[PDB]
């Protein structure tokens, strides 16, 4: 087993992203993995003579497991991981009655990278108060996290999966970085089973959310248009408000007949009766949200967005899209702030790749700061989804409940 | 020496040849001078004369009590490959732990004791040219890192590592800190057992090609290190002198403050808000500025602290940090980090405005935030924290607020002031309650504002500002509302920008209008505040546009 050649392009140089710090428990953690993992040869200590470097964490159960940040790092590999490598994605995924993830990262460690490429895989280890200059490495297998490893990787996938594909044809498999992403119509009972099975191939070889994923049931969070046994002048405000910004996404949704309510100079808690043509616009704008939006399709060539927004009460909100307001979905999530909005994050970023083989960038309500003291404390995935901060709108949090 | 170590290798940037700088005729002083210093420079091994094949050169002049060899790396350093960042920080005093023995040692000159990757030696070429530049020069090329080349301090530092390693596994108890030249050691085991671990360790260094200094020569505590003091069990900074000056010049007032922020490290209550609202709008460095009453207040308090000495504790591991967070001023905090109740570990300050309005429940997270990351750093763990605010009232806040937020284990702690939510919202329209639709306009070109209102009461007021942009027009509108209402009112507007604005129950702005507005919100029973599309044709906010419009 000898390495495919990497690059960057003539343009781009290496990542030089600078590292965060690390609480004690977790830079211990990493010093226990990174003296296995130099023994077993994976990875090997560096000099200075490297300028490069990735993040590198500690997450989780009882055991540590090591994340590298590989963000910048697969920014500056697209040619190579996309157009030159790149593994499709199957539109029959999300319509599959049952999926299950399974994580193949450990695939990576038993082929080696191009020795030409190992420098742009340089982390440090950093040292409590600066004590010693922390430990420096770069990896000599394929790393984790790196979007390149399952694109070298995929030769050796087939193979491993040729069996289980020809005897399940109708199981359909999908593999997104460290992660098989494997579906099937079969009961759940079947299914698990069929999964079992899937593990003894791979175990030959080398190897939120909750349990299973269940795609075809999921659907739209609706626009909810309240029904009210009375309304009063806000109510219709707050209603109208509601349907002239969802008329600027779905073409249909109309908002005259219920301006006819709203006279000249009202106060705001008077009652105010329900008419006809209102209440027939209403019902045909709620019909309307049902449906997903029309005139609005997915581009490969455009970055995902998503916008989360807190809703109170353990309830968040959110919507995918590639141009502003025009959703390609919307949803709903429901101890902690954080705790919470990371949780969301891994789901929506999950339905993101069943649903169109890439991950959002996601437009978090939250302090830089706060999220990224906390968001690794929580964090269960293997891969980094990318993020930038956003204070919400008071009226966008309004408008989806 | 030069270390046996073996050298990191060392490209010049991808496109890029090596430097042909022309070396500029020296005068005989000089190119004296520096043949003296190359020649016991090369019969150490430092340097090598090599041939006239070699096509690179730097220059290299000489200055003066002594005579310096100074190489002008300039053009070397843009055309050598880019390095690791040597550190991610500098440590800091509260961080260190105790320890019974601590010795100090500083490397001899660090950079020449270490080798050159052989392969780039021909670049660091330079030539000492002959009298009037008759004759071929004399030219040399270093083995080992020059001073003053882009590669010195990270080559340095790898070495200093490879070469501690060993040791570091073979005695895990020893704490060696690793700082430029010096290395700090430090240990719990007795005075005995301290000095032959140090001799042990110095003879490790020397076998690596590292002198270091006789025990007749380490020095003795405090150590005077990087700004602090740093005594066998406590550490402060080194003397502070605020200067008693008739007229301070904007030079001596930036001095000041700096010498002040230096303090606030370990001197509680430490304020440079005042200071430095001095020091904005350029003025000339060596121009004089007044100091304002609330500066010279500002001064004569900072001058109370400072005036008695207070020194700082060493970190105990076996322990919680504890962090403690005082209001004092409109923007300004101050916190103290300790172990044991008021023997504090270190101290700090806290001012920054986020954005243009914001309140103190905000402020307070911002700071905790700082505190967290800054105690992470320095102690590899988040502190308890002790807030001037009620559970009950940080509960309110975080779930009514749109924001995410969160903050670790803390407990309230009755230190007034007290942060408090000044004013709430109302959270549905109100009965008996006059509803102002308000409005504003601009006209882009001219400026003239005319922001008004019309009301469900009948009312009906519009104003005239001058020189006012769309959002200010708007902005005025409400405080029109506020003003002219009573102690409860309900308020309809077509600005998103006013709305979030308020709705964020802002405190404390950078704008002039919106602390009027707070002001009001402040001292009204009730306010309700609602949004509408402009344009959309709605009861109220149409009659208000009117009005509001008459002027293109
Ligand atoms: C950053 C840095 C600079 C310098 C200098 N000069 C020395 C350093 O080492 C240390 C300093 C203080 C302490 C506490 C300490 N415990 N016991 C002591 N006895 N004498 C002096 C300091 C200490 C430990 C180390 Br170990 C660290």
């Amino acid at each position: 087993i000898e390495t495919v050649p990497v690059k960057l392009k003539p343009g781009m140089d290496g990542p030089k992203v600078k590292q965060w710090p690390l609480t004690e428990e977790k830079i211990k953690a990493l010093v226990e993995i990174c003296t296995e993992m130099e023994k077993e040869g994976k990875i090997s200590k560096i000099g200075p003579e490297n300028p490069y470097n990735t993040p590198v964490f500690a997450i989780k159960s009882t055991k540590w497991r090591k994340l590298v940040d590989f963000r910048e790092l697969n920014k500056r590999t697209q040619d190579f991981w996309e157009v030159q490598l790149g593994i499709p994605h199957p539109a029959g995924l999300k319509k599959k009655k049952s999926v299950t993830v399974l994580d193949v990262g450990d695939a990576y460690f038993s082929v080696p990278l191009d020795e030409d490429f190992r420098k742009y895989t340089a982390f440090t280890i950093p040292s409590i108060n600066n004590e010693t200059p922390g430990i420096r490495y770069q990896y000599n297998v394929l790393p984790q996290g790196w979007k390149g490893s399952p694109a070298i990787f995929q030769s050796s996938m087939t193979k491993i999966l040729e069996p289980f594909r020809k005897q399940n044809p109708d199981i359909v498999i999908y593999q997104y970085m460290d992660d098989l992403y494997v579906g099937s119509d079969l009961e759940i009972g079947q299914h698990r089973t069929k999964i079992e099975e899937l593990r003894q191939h791979l175990l030959r070889w080398g190897l939120w959310m909750g349990y299973e994923l269940h795609p075809d049931k999921w659907t739209v969070q609706p626009i909810v248009l309240p029904e009210k046994d009375s309304w009063t002048v806000n109510d219709i405000q707050k209603l109208v408000g509601k349907l002239n910004w969802a008329s600027q996404i779905y073409p249909g949704i109309k908002v005259r007949q219920l301006c006819k309510l709203l006279r000249g100079t009202k106060a705001l808690t008077e009652v105010i009766p329900l008419t006809e043509e209102a209440e027939l616009e209403l019902a045909e704008n709620r019909e309307i949200l049902k449906e997903p939006v029309h005139g609005v399709y997915y581009d490969p060539s455009k970055d995902l967005i998503a916008e989360i927004q807190k809703q109170g009460q353990g309830q968040w909100t959110y919507q995918i899209y590639q141009e502003p307001f025009k959703n390609l979905k919307t949803g709903k999530y429901a101890t902690n702030d954080v705790k919470q909005l990371t949780e969301a994050v891994q789901k929506i970023t999950t339905e993101s790749i069943v649903i169109w083989g890439k991950t959002p960038k996601f437009k978090l309500p939250i302090q830089k700061e706060t999220w990224e003291t906390w968001w690794t404390e929580y964090w269960q995935a293997t891969w980094i989804p990318e993020w930038e901060f956003v204070n919400t709108p008071p009226l966008v949090k309004l408008w989806y409940q | 020496p030069i270390s046996p170590i073996e050298t990191v290798p060392v490209k010049l940037k991808p496109g890029m040849d090596g430097p042909k700088v022309k070396q500029w005729p020296l005068t005989e002083e000089k190119i004296k001078a520096l043949v003296e210093i190359c020649t016991e420079m090369e019969k150490e091994g430092k340097i090598s004369k090599i041939g006239p094949e070699n096509p690179y050169n730097t220059p290299v002049f000489a200055i003066k009590t002594k005579w310096r060899k100074l190489v002008d790396f300039r053009e070397l350093n843009k055309r050598t490959q880019d390095f690791w960042e040597v550190q991610l920080g500098i440590p800091h005093p509260a961080g260190l732990k105790k320890k019974k023995s601590v010795t100090v040692l500083d490397v001899g000159d660090a950079y020449f004791s270490v080798p050159l990757d052989e392969d780039f030696r021909k670049y660091t070429a330079f030539t000492i040219p002959s009298i009037n530049n008759e004759t071929p020069g004399i030219r040399y090329q270093y083995n080992v890192l020059p001073q003053g080349w882009k590669g010195s301090p990270a080559i340095f530092q790898s070495s200093m590592t490879k070469i501690l390693e060993p040791f570091r596994k073979q005695n895990p108890d020893i704490v060696i800190y690793q700082y430029m030249d010096d290395l700090y050691v430090g240990s719990d085991l007795e005075i005995g057992q301290h000095r032959t671990k140090i001799e042990e360790l110095r003879q490790h260094l020397l076998r690596w090609g590292l002198t270091t200094p006789d025990k007749k020569h380490q020095k003795e505590p405090p150590f005077l290190w990087m700004g602090y003091e740093l005594h066998p069990d406590k550490w402060t900074v080194q003397p502070i002198v605020l200067p008693e000056k008739d007229s301070w010049t904007v030079n001596d007032i930036q001095k000041l403050v700096g010498k002040l922020n230096w303090a606030s490290q370990i001197y509680p209550g430490i304020k440079v808000r005042q200071l430095c609202k001095l020091l904005r709008g350029t003025k000339a460095l060596t121009e004089v500025i007044p100091l304002t009453e609330e500066a010279e207040l500002e001064l004569a308090e900072n001058r109370e602290i400072l005036k008695e000495p207070v020194h700082g504790v060493y970190y105990d591991p076996s322990k919680d940090l504890i962090a403690e967070i005082q209001k004092q001023g409109q923007g300004q905090w101050t916190y103290q980090i300790y172990q044991e109740p008021f023997k504090n570990l270190k101290t700090g300050k806290y001012a920054r405005m986020r954005g243009a309005h914001t309140n103190d429940v905000k402020q307070l997270t911002e700071a905790v935030q700082k505190i967290t990351t800054e105690s992470i750093v320095i102690w590899g763990k988040t502190p308890k924290f002790k807030l001037p605010i009620q559970k009950e009232t940080w509960e309110t806040w975080w779930t009514e607020y749109w924001q995410a937020t969160w903050i670790p284990e803390w407990e309230f702690v009755n230190t007034p002031p007290l942060v408090k939510l000044w004013y709430q919202l109302e959270k549905e329209p109100i009965v008996g309650a006059e509803t102002f639709y308000v409005d504003g306009a601009a006209n882009r070109e001219t400026k003239l504002g005319k922001a008004g209102y019309v009301t469900n009461r009948g009312r009906q007021k519009v104003v005239t500002l001058t020189d006012t942009t769309n959002q200010k027009t708007e902005l005025q509108a409400i405080y029109l509302a506020l003003q002219d209402s009573g102690l409860e009112v309900n308020i309809v507007t077509d600005s998103q920008y006013a709305l979030g604005i308020i709705q964020a129950q802002p405190d404390q702005s950078e704008s002039e209008l919106v602390n009027q507005i707070i002001e009001q919100l402040i001292k009204k029973e009730k306010v309700y505040l609602a949004w509408v599309p402009a344009h959309k044709g709605i009861g109220g906010n149409e009659q208000v546009d009117k009005l509001v419009s008459a002027g293109i």
